[PDB]
């Protein structure tokens, strides 16, 4: 049940800009 | 005579006394000077060599037409000519792509950028190597064919350009070491594909061998820009792959992801012949379909992520037509196929009539082969008025499908035994739905 439309599988991050997700380095 | 030497050496001496002046800013001195120069080399087969002179001259010329300089040279032979005239075209050519914007950025200054800023850094990069390539190294050829009388000539040309190649090979590396981002794409590939020229306009310029190994530096520098494209194009495929959100779209509306990878892909087409060279239908066809079949995969998930089975359905219609619509409005469609097409319009085909089955078959129960199916409309109204189906071919032949079953049924069902809704009631609520907004009627 997350909360953002973007969410990463292998480091936590998610976003509701796709841009900023496609981007992101997993951490 | 030894006298007409001593008149030539003289005028030298009266001119090497004051270097303040410059000797090609009068028309009869000038005229003067040279024949002075000549009789020195006529004499040898005090130094007398005035090379002094005439190398800063040279300097004083090709910096602020050119006829000056190719008799500068002839008197200059008969090396330190060839050293002097490749520093000052470096040095000039250093000022041009200055002035072009081409800035020689570190590791950590390009690790540090932020992307709006970088991607402008590449845009002036792309610029400044099509002028290099288009009018820079070719003028440069003139210059040294015009100028020097030696073939030396092929020397020159090599120095007068190792420091302008070199000076672009600098940011191509930047670019090349710089971490793997999806952003930054469509413009390696532009700088790619400019810096592919370079070879070319290289090959038809240079006459002997001595270019190969600047030829080698600019191909080392493209295979690793061909390593970045690669990468790059992975880490999107692997970001992509990764991502899992299972936050339902609300009012059922095409999800981000597919506006942004769908843009993405359309964009990629732009660059067919480069991308086909670098990966290894087309490698791109090939590579363009595996994409999909993800952003597919994951999108299918994300229909799952609803209580109602009937949004499931419009979730997976808006977003599968929105692809749909994208590949065949652009050369997307060409690449990968009509089968793929016909296909995924079958599915959005049967993707509708599983919604018209889900949500409208209990209100048609509520009329046999007292029978309260206000409840069962006003609830399919209350919220599918909220829902949306963004394309407007799509969602008026959906009400006009919902209400040819309905309307008709519900005429018979009244006509015959009866008392809240007319038929007309209905007609107007069912023209309400999918408008992403409550509907007036209550
Ligand atoms: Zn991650």
């Amino acid at each position: 049940s997350d909360t953002t439309y973007h969410k990463c599988s292998k480091c936590g991050y998610g976003s509701d800009d796709s841009d900023a997700y496609f981007n992101h380095k997993c951490n | 005579s030894a006298a007409a030497f001593d008149a030539a050496e003289q005028l030298i001496q009266v001119w090497d006394g004051t270097p303040e002046a410059l000797v090609f800013e009068a028309t009869e001195d000038e005229v003067a000077e040279y024949l002075s120069a000549v009789d020195v080399a006529i004499e040898h087969l005090a130094m007398a060599r005035l090379e002094e002179e005439l190398r800063h001259l040279m300097v004083r010329h090709a910096v602020p037409t050119a006829r000056g300089g190719p008799l500068v040279n002839p008197f200059e032979d008969q090396r330190e000519l060839a050293d002097a005239y490749c520093g000052i075209r470096r040095d000039l050519l250093d000022e041009y792509l200055s002035a072009l914007g081409v800035e020689r950025l570190s590791i950590d200054e390009v690790q540090r950028i932020e992307w709006k800023h970088l991607n402008d850094k590449m845009k002036k990069w792309v610029q400044a190597v099509k002028t290099v390539v288009r009018v820079l190294l070719a003028g440069e050829r003139r210059l040294c064919d015009q100028v020097l009388s030696v073939s030396l000539r092929e020397e020159c040309f090599i120095e007068s350009t190792k420091g302008c190649i070199m000076q672009i090979l600098s940011f191509g590396d930047a670019v090349a070491v710089c971490p793997r981002s999806p952003e930054k794409l469509s413009r390696i590939l532009d700088m790619y594909e400019a810096l592919a020229e370079v070879i070319p306009e290289m090959k038809d310029l240079c006459l002997g061998s001595s270019g190969d190994g600047v030829i080698s530096d600019v191909q080392a520098n493209l295979d690793r820009l061909g390593d970045a494209i690669r990468g790059t194009l992975f880490e999107f495929g692997k970001v992509l792959q990764l991502e899992s959100s299972r936050r339902a779209m609300t009012a059922g509306e095409i999800h981000p992801m597919t506006r942004y990878v769908m843009n993405y892909l359309r964009l990629l087409v732009v660059y067919s012949d480069t991308l086909d060279a670098l990966l290894d239908m087309t490698p791109l066809g090939k590579r363009l379909l595996k994409l999909i079949s993800y952003l597919e995969a994951n999108l299918e998930e994300k229909s799952k992520l609803y209580e109602d089975s009937a949004l499931e359905c419009i979730f997976s219609m808006n977003n599968l037509l929105y692809i749909v619509q994208k590949v065949r409005d652009s050369e997307l469609g060409k690449i990968l196929g009509d089968h793929w097409v016909k296909r995924r319009n079958g599915k959005i085909r049967q993707y509708s009539k599983s919604y018209l089955r889900i949500s409208w078959m209990k209100v048609l129960s509520f009329l046999k082969d007292f029978k309260n199916f206000n409840l069962a409309f006003e609830e399919i109204y209350r919220n599918q008025t909220t829902w949306k189906v963004p394309d407007p071919q799509l969602r008026e032949e959906l009400k006009i499908s919902i209400s040819e079953n309905v309307i008709p049924a519900y005429r018979a069902f009244l006509g015959r035994y009866g008392i809240k809704y007319t038929p007309e009631d209905l007609e107007s609520q069912l023209s309400d739905l999918f408008e992403g907004a409550p509907g007036p009627a209550n």
